RNA sequence: GGGGAGGUUUGGCACCUCGAUGUCGGCUCGUCGCAUCCUGGGGCUGAAGAAGGUCCCAAGGGUUGGGCUGUUCGCCCAUUAAAGCGGCACGCGAGCUGGGUUCAGAACGUCGUGAGACAGUUCGGUCUCUAUCCGCCACGGGCGCAGGAGGCUUGAGGGGGGCUCUUCCUAGUACGAGAGGACCGGAAGGGACGCACCUCUGGUUUCCCAGCUGUCCCUCCAGGGGCAUAAGCUGGGUAGCCAUGUGCGGAAGGGAUAACCGCUGAAAGCAUCUAAGCGGGAAGCCCGCCCCAAGAUGAGGCCUCCCACGGCGUCAAGCCGGUAAGGACCCGGGAAGACUACCCGGUGGAUGGGCCGGGGGUGUAAGCGCCGCGAGGCGUUGAGCCGACCGGUCCCAAUCGUCCGAGGUCU
RNA sequence: ACCGGAGCGCUGUCUCGGCGAGGGACCCGGUGAAAUUGAACUGGCCGUGAAGAUGCGGCCUACCCGUGGCAGGACGAAAAGA
RNA sequence: GUGCAAGAGCACUCAGGCGCGCGGGAGAACCCUCGCCAAGGAACUCUGCAAGUUGGCCCCGUAACUUCGGGAGAAGGGGUGC
RNA sequence: CAGUGGAGGCCCGAACCGGUGGGGGAUGCAAACCCCUCGGAUGAGCUGGGGCUAGGAGUGAAAAGCUAACCGAGCCCGGAGA
RNA sequence: GGUGAAAAGAACCCCGGGAGGGGAGUGAAAUAGAGCCUGAAACCGUGGGCUUACAAGCAGUCACGGCCCCGCAAGGGGUUGU
């Protein structure tokens, strides 16, 4: 589950290394923000001279969570570390090649962008 | 409330453990004990288990019975003459009896833990 | 001596009435098998004895 | 109604036998009944249970694996429709019955950490190449 | 409108055609119509219906009477269900279709003198700065001269659950009539034994 | 330039209170007003569409998280359908805090010869276990209910709930130069909230299992106990209770209305929604759903069971005892519970305890054999130990027994 | 152990609470206080009155008596207002 | 007395002494004291108040600045049993 | 420079002295206490016993602090029925 | 501060561990029996009469009625339903 002050690790190349979320973009008051969903963020560290610096304020979504995530079908997910990738007001991903892997959910949510460049869609 | 569980016990772990211990200690040294009715229910089963345990023969058996008891001689003495008298009555090794008697000054019921003859 | 403390003597009238469910209730006995004394329902009782 | 048990098993006729005993500590792969955009597929899983939790039926166990970098874990309920073929790989000494202190120490650690248990790997492949020499002739 | 009456057994999940799904098991036994009341003899329609087997013994009551003015074998529980006059004698879970949907009434657990917290789910106090007397208190409960009173139903602590309590619109699953089993969509007040009646909802 | 409403601001007056009515903010808990921030309805538009403007109707519900400051307020970040304004002693300190201010200490600026002083500033600085009454939340005991008793009910009356968005289909159609982009009807997903539940995910699980240190002891070795908390520490955990987990709710629908739209239609040959009459029309009103509920003393209904008088008061109202149906005590006990109440059981019995089996947890007891100088390893072995869950079995324990309870007024 | 600003670590401070242990609370037996106290047979609303009424007016509601619990009122107690 | 780098520290324990002059149950809210917690990790708040983190010894290694003594246990890291 | 040496209102830490911060306690165990935490710990150190200084007076690393549980002038009688 | 004129101060029996009672006995008197003359009031209690569980109150007053009580009646006492 991520939350406001949550530090997220960025999946892809944007230049980004970690950013902390800002708001969890939902409902007019959502609570947490889990794999598929959309948040603004700030950049709280990035490699030198990326695409994106340091204290820019982002678009970014949730690719892999601490909190398992059930499926609908009985089976769940867990993944080691909390990660997202920067995107797009357009809603695609400002980087390109994005290691790591991703959840399926990310395809219920037209982020197949993500999931092709995706090496492990697990 | 949560009281959906076994059973229910006074003063804290340790000590109401060394309590059962210490009472089956005297209940099997001198096979009527009288106690207040709550103590006695509950020591009650604990026996039983020491019993039906002795029941058995195995090292192991006595060895395992002899962590609440200490005393090796009274050990013997389950393995010897108390756990042979109770052969082929699987359960129900001790009985509990409602004394009419309550202790003066806390009021308490009493009650008797009689070894089933 | 603070906080919560009586507004007012309270009359003798409610107080007695307070005291009304404040009565005791005789014990319960029965006639045993062995002497006519009077035992209290499921127990043993001393100058009368038992059995099993 | 001195049966509230199996009642309940009775519902319980979802069961499958077709699935390996595999006892945690020793690596394993399950081909999933994944649904791809709209069609079906068999997504491997190959990597370590680390949790087995029992309860009659709906016993569910989990299996964790790095993935490029990064540590995953699954949870399959074990009666599951949807996994086709649950497949053993290794099998290693368990010591323990839940095990995640391997979060803790993902590595060459981890691999001297969990032995082989030769006693059923003996049992496992002795029992399979020789029942198969009896269901032969 | 269908009704009958029956005790929660447990709950576990089944899977639908591919995808898992949590159910609570209920059991409806033979219920046997004891009095059919008719708005001539009463003042509205409804069916008497029982429930478990008796043993005679305990029966000695006029409900021996009642039992023997119908002609059925005593039941334990017996409880109505408004504007519902079936046929034969006896309702089966035969009456449920799998896909229809149904309200379940109940009797929830019993948590007793609950806390306000626990009761009203309400927020109590700061654990760290503020004084450790007022934790999981209410806090507040009115103003001052004006109205200078408490308003009546103001949520406080107090005896809660072990109450009738209705979940609806809960979708009936597989039905199986081979041993009077009904699965329905999981939640369903009441502890495992509790008698509950199971209605037609209301969709439309 | 003129008339007024409100009683949130600043203030005037000095009316209760100086043998005390604790002050600003915050928190907790709210509730009410409507002069409506959002959602619903509607008129006009300099309303093409979408978006918006102003005015009307309407509280049902809703009305975010954070940076700065003691702040209220305000500014700002990120979002939202919207981030409404007031009252309630600027609601709430016998509910909490005590950052602000109004005790003593100390200091800066400033004023005073001085001691000192300053809605100027700065650091520090005791917020009082026990609720008698009203009120309130819960739970009982009494009596009543025109005969007594068991079960099942009606529902006057009251309470709960009432929110909202996004995408898609209609259709890239109407409208439009283009960009944009609908009414109406239909589908799917989501936020917060509420009720219930433990399958699953995830907690705890105080002795269920295992490992480990120090030490003291049983019995020297092995094995084991005590203590290191009120678990010594550590790894792990059923049932129960739970949210982070699962389900389901907000309706639909009927009826009457608000602003407003309209039919027929005089008064007043025309004209008018009105004066007689009728239709349409809200997230709002009534009902519908869900909970309580006959102390509804206006004590309701149904079904069934028991049913004369045995002795005093001359009509009349009553009193004493044995009883009936039936009830209580007493006991074993419960996802019932502070107590009491409630529900099940009490030998014609599985209610509890034990025991057996199953589920579950732990994760290969001990002893012996074997390999190694040794620490240890391997085998017998998924062994041993094993709470609470699902069942079974009279081994123990619910023995025996007692008390109460109508005899039914009159027209 | 002075007063301010920041960051890393770590956290039930918080989102947001949950379960658990023990000592009280609660029930039974023994002992048994206190401040306070005009007398009380001490309900709601809207008026009203020395201007914030259980006690006046009008209306509404309400069988008698307790136990556990909450603090809104009794301009609650306390101290002849600093 | 044993153990832990040392010790009058800590843990257990001799000799010696004691279980604190009300008990018996139950296993509500709430209070105190204490244990644990998914995800997040100061968002809490006047303030990280409180709590948690870190902790002993041995080795490696250590900055600005300095009044050359300091700053230093800086910091950061490795080892620790049989 | 190495060795020896063992300085210090030096460092860490018990006893002992003290009271940072927090919680509890508030008709208390207690007219200043308890728990956790925290300062000093060879010195301007702590402490036993014997002595001296007092009411406009004494003491005071200075708070108008202390001078027998309330000190901007102790307590007890007395002027005094101010 | 106070038995009584005098101690004549209650032998003996009964219940009880005792305390204290119950008879007996002294005395004019023993509710003059020993911190004992008289023995008021608040306050606690037992028995009897009237009364009370749809009711709203500074507790009273005025009226009528009912029940009990002194008198043959007329009258008066007590209680309280409206
Ligand atoms: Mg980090
Ligand atoms: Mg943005
Ligand atoms: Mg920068
Ligand atoms: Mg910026
Ligand atoms: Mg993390
Ligand atoms: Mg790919
Ligand atoms: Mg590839
Ligand atoms: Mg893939
Ligand atoms: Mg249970
Ligand atoms: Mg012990
Ligand atoms: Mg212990
Ligand atoms: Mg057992
Ligand atoms: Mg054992
Ligand atoms: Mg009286
Ligand atoms: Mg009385
Ligand atoms: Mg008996
Ligand atoms: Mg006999
Ligand atoms: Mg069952
Ligand atoms: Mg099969
Ligand atoms: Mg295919
Ligand atoms: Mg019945
Ligand atoms: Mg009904
Ligand atoms: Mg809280
Ligand atoms: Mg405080
Ligand atoms: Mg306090
Ligand atoms: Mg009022
Ligand atoms: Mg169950
Ligand atoms: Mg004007
Ligand atoms: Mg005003
Ligand atoms: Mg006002
Ligand atoms: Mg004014
Ligand atoms: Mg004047
Ligand atoms: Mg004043
Ligand atoms: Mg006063
Ligand atoms: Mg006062
Ligand atoms: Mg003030
Ligand atoms: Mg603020
Ligand atoms: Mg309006
Ligand atoms: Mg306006
Ligand atoms: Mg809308
Ligand atoms: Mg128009
Ligand atoms: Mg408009
Ligand atoms: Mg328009
Ligand atoms: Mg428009
Ligand atoms: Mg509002
Ligand atoms: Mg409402
Ligand atoms: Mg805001
Ligand atoms: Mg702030
Ligand atoms: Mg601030
Ligand atoms: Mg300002
Ligand atoms: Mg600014
Ligand atoms: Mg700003
Ligand atoms: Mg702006
Ligand atoms: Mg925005
Ligand atoms: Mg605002
Ligand atoms: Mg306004
Ligand atoms: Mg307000
Ligand atoms: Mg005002
Ligand atoms: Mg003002
Ligand atoms: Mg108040
Ligand atoms: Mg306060
Ligand atoms: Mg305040
Ligand atoms: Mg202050
Ligand atoms: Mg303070
Ligand atoms: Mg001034
Ligand atoms: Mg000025
Ligand atoms: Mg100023
Ligand atoms: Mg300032
Ligand atoms: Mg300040
Ligand atoms: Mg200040
Ligand atoms: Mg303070
Ligand atoms: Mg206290
Ligand atoms: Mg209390
Ligand atoms: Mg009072
Ligand atoms: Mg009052
Ligand atoms: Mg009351
Ligand atoms: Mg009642
Ligand atoms: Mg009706
Ligand atoms: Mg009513
Ligand atoms: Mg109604
Ligand atoms: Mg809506
Ligand atoms: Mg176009
Ligand atoms: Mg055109
Ligand atoms: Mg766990
Ligand atoms: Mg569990
Ligand atoms: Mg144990
Ligand atoms: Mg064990
Ligand atoms: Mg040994
Ligand atoms: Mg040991
Ligand atoms: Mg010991
Ligand atoms: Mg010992
Ligand atoms: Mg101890
Ligand atoms: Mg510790
Ligand atoms: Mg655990
Ligand atoms: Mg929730
Ligand atoms: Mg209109
Ligand atoms: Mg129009
Ligand atoms: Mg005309
Ligand atoms: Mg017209
Ligand atoms: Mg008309
Ligand atoms: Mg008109
Ligand atoms: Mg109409
Ligand atoms: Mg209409
Ligand atoms: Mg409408
Ligand atoms: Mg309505
Ligand atoms: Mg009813
Ligand atoms: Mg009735
Ligand atoms: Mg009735
Ligand atoms: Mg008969
Ligand atoms: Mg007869
Ligand atoms: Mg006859
Ligand atoms: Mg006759
Ligand atoms: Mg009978
Ligand atoms: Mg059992
Ligand atoms: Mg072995
Ligand atoms: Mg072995
Ligand atoms: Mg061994
Ligand atoms: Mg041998
Ligand atoms: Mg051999
Ligand atoms: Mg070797
Ligand atoms: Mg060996
Ligand atoms: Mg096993
Ligand atoms: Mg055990
Ligand atoms: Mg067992
Ligand atoms: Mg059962
Ligand atoms: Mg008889
Ligand atoms: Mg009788
Ligand atoms: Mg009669
Ligand atoms: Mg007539
Ligand atoms: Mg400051
Ligand atoms: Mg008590
Ligand atoms: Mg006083
Ligand atoms: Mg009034
Ligand atoms: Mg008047
Ligand atoms: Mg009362
Ligand atoms: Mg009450
Ligand atoms: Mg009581
Ligand atoms: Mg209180
Ligand atoms: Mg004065
Ligand atoms: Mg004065
Ligand atoms: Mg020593
Ligand atoms: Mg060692
Ligand atoms: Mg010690
Ligand atoms: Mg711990
Ligand atoms: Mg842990
Ligand atoms: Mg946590
Ligand atoms: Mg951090
Ligand atoms: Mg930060
Ligand atoms: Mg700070
Ligand atoms: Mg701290
Ligand atoms: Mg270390
Ligand atoms: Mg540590
Ligand atoms: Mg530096
Ligand atoms: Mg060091
Ligand atoms: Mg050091
Ligand atoms: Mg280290
Ligand atoms: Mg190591
Ligand atoms: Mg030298
Ligand atoms: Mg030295
Ligand atoms: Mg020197
Ligand atoms: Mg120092
Ligand atoms: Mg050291
Ligand atoms: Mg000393
Ligand atoms: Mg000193
Ligand atoms: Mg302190
Ligand atoms: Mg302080
Ligand atoms: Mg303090
Ligand atoms: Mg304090
Ligand atoms: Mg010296
Ligand atoms: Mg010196
Ligand atoms: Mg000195
Ligand atoms: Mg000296
Ligand atoms: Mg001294
Ligand atoms: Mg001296
Ligand atoms: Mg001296
Ligand atoms: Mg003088
Ligand atoms: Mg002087
Ligand atoms: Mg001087
Ligand atoms: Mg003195
Ligand atoms: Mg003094
Ligand atoms: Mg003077
Ligand atoms: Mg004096
Ligand atoms: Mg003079
Ligand atoms: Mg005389
Ligand atoms: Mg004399
Ligand atoms: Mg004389
Ligand atoms: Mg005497
Ligand atoms: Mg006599
Ligand atoms: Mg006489
Ligand atoms: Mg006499
Ligand atoms: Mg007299
Ligand atoms: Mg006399
Ligand atoms: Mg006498
Ligand atoms: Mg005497
Ligand atoms: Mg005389
Ligand atoms: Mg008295
Ligand atoms: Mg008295
Ligand atoms: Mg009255
Ligand atoms: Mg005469
Ligand atoms: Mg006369």
């Amino acid at each position: 589950m991520i939350q406001p002050q949550t530090y997220l690790e960025v999946a892809d190349n944007t230049g980004a290394r970690k950013i902390m979320c800002i708001r969890v973009l939902k409902g007019s008051n959502a609570k947490y923000a889990t794999v598929g969903d959309v948040i603004v963020a700030s950049v709280k560290e990035a490699i030198p001279r990326g695409a994106v610096k340091e204290g820019d304020v982002v678009k970014a979504v949730v690719v892999r969570t601490k909190k398992e995530v059930k499926r609908p079908d009985g089976s769940a997910i867990r993944f080691d570390d909390n990660a997202a990738v920067i995107i797009n007001n357009q809603l695609e991903p400002r980087g390109t090649r994005v290691f790591g892997p991703v959840a399926r959910e990310l395809r219920e949510k037209g982020f197949m962008k993500i999931v092709s460049l995706a090496p492990e869609v697990l | 409330r949560h009281l959906k569980s076994g059973r229910k016990l006074n003063r804290h772990s340790s000590h109401r453990l060394a309590l059962y211990r210490n009472q089956a200690k005297s209940l099997l040294t001198h096979g009527r004990i009288t106690t207040t009715v709550p103590k006695a229910k509950e020591l009650r089963g604990f026996v039983d288990h020491l019993i039906h345990l002795a029941k058995r023969g195995d090292l192991h058996a006595r060895r395992l019975v002899l962590r609440d008891l200490q005393d090796v001689k009274l050990v013997r003495k389950l393995f010897d003459e108390i756990a042979p008298r109770y052969r082929d009555r699987q359960g129900g090794y001790t009985r509990v009896l409602k004394l009419a008697e309550r202790r003066r000054g806390d009021g308490a019921p009493l009650a008797l833990v009689e070894l089933v003859e | 001596a603070k906080h919560p403390v009586p507004k007012k003597k309270t009359s003798k009238a409610r107080r007695d009435a307070r005291r009304s469910h404040h009565a005791l209730t005789p014990p319960i006995l029965v006639p045993c098998p062995e002497c006519k004394a009077m035992k209290p329902p499921h127990t043993v009782c001393p100058e009368c004895g038992y059995y099993a | 109604m001195n049966r509230g048990a199996l009642i309940k098993l009775v519902e319980s006729r979802y069961v499958r036998t077709d699935l390996p005993e595999f006892r945690p500590g020793d690596t394993v792969r399950v081909s999933y009944k994944v649904k791809e955009g709209n069609r079906t597929r068999i997504q491997d899983f190959e990597g370590i249970v680390i949790r087995i939790r029992r309860n009659g039926f709906n016993t569910t166990f989990t299996v964790r694996k790095v993935s490029y970098g990064v540590g995953v874990e699954r949870i399959f309920p074990l009666h599951s429709p949807l996994i086709q073929k649950i497949d053993i790989v290794q099998r290693g000494r368990a010591r323990r019955a839940k095990l995640y202190f391997i979060r803790n120490l993902s590595d060459r650690e981890i691999r001297r950490k969990l032995r082989a248990d030769r006693k059923r790997i003996d049992k496992d492949r002795a029992a399979e190449r020789a029942a198969k020499e009896e269901v032969q002739k | 409108m269908k009704g009958i009456l029956g005790v929660k057994v447990g709950m576990t999940r089944i899977f639908r055609d591919d995808r898992a799904v949590p159910v609570t098991v209920i059991l409806a036994g033979p219920c046997p119509v004891v009095q059919r009341r008719t708005p001539e003899k009463d003042g509205y329609t409804a069916v008497q219906l029982g429930f478990l087997p008796q043993n005679p013994k305990r029966v000695n009551r006029p409900l021996k009477g009642h039992f023997a003015k119908a002609g059925v074998e005593p039941v334990r529980i017996l409880r109505e269900i408004r504007d519902f006059n079936p046929e034969g004698d006896t309702v089966t879970v035969e009456i449920f279709k799998p896909g229809e949907r149904v309200d379940v009434t109940g009797t929830s657990k019993g948590r007793g003198f609950a806390g306000v917290m626990k009761r009203w789910n309400f927020a109590g106090g700061p654990d760290s700065h503020g004084a450790h007397k007022i934790h999981r208190h209410p806090g507040s409960i009115g103003n001052r001269k004006t109205p200078g009173r408490v308003y009546k139903g103001k949520k406080m602590a107090g005896h809660y659950g072990a109450e009738r309590v209705t979940v609806m619109n809960l979708e009936v699953v597989d039905v199986i009539p081979e041993e009077n089993l009904l699965l329905v969509k999981g939640a369903v007040p009441g502890p495992n034994g509790g008698l509950v009646i199971v209605r037609e909802t209301k969709k439309a």
